[PDB]
């Protein structure tokens, strides 16, 4: 979608595995703000956003 | 209030302890005021800060 | 230390840096003291193919 009309999912009740993302390297920019990438498969969240 | 006089000090003791506690729940400009969250969910370099 | 990189990664070697080269090929102390110096070399070290 657009940016002004900006697509939003839910992500929650699951398991999520974002070593895979990370070592895709398919992606050209990728960063995190607040948190270490590294570390995301050691955290548990209580609501994503995509 | 006839013991007023030594239950003042020990309640100042008390109000003294009270909130040197209290003050570990305060972020002081940090993210956030826990200290392991923050150690596990930063990587060294700008966590820092 | 001397090696010869891609443009796009002339950033990439810096301390508190995240990166594949950073992390497999070159990483930089937090407490890095020194210079980095790059310089294009398409003129002197690119063939044609």
């Amino acid at each position: 979608a657009s940016v002004y009309a900006w697509n939003r999912k839910r992500i929650s009740n699951c398991v999520a595995d974002y070593s895979v993302l990370y070592n895709s390297a398919s992606f050209s920019t990728f960063k995190c703000y607040g948190v270490s990438p590294t570390k995301l498969n050691d955290l548990c969240f209580t609501n994503v956003y995509a | 209030s006839a013991l007023g006089k030594l239950q003042d000090v020990v309640n100042q003791n008390a109000q003294a302890l009270n909130t040197l506690v209290k003050q570990l729940s305060s972020n002081f400009g940090a993210i956030s005021s826990v200290l392991n969250d923050i150690l596990s969910r930063l990587d060294p370099p700008e966590a820092e800060v | 230390d001397s090696f010869v990189i891609r443009g796009d990664e002339v950033r990439q070697i810096a301390p508190g840096q995240t990166g594949k080269i950073a992390d497999y090929n070159y990483k930089l102390p937090d407490d890095f003291t020194g210079c980095v110096i790059a310089w294009n070399s398409n003129n002197l070290d690119s063939k044609v193919g």
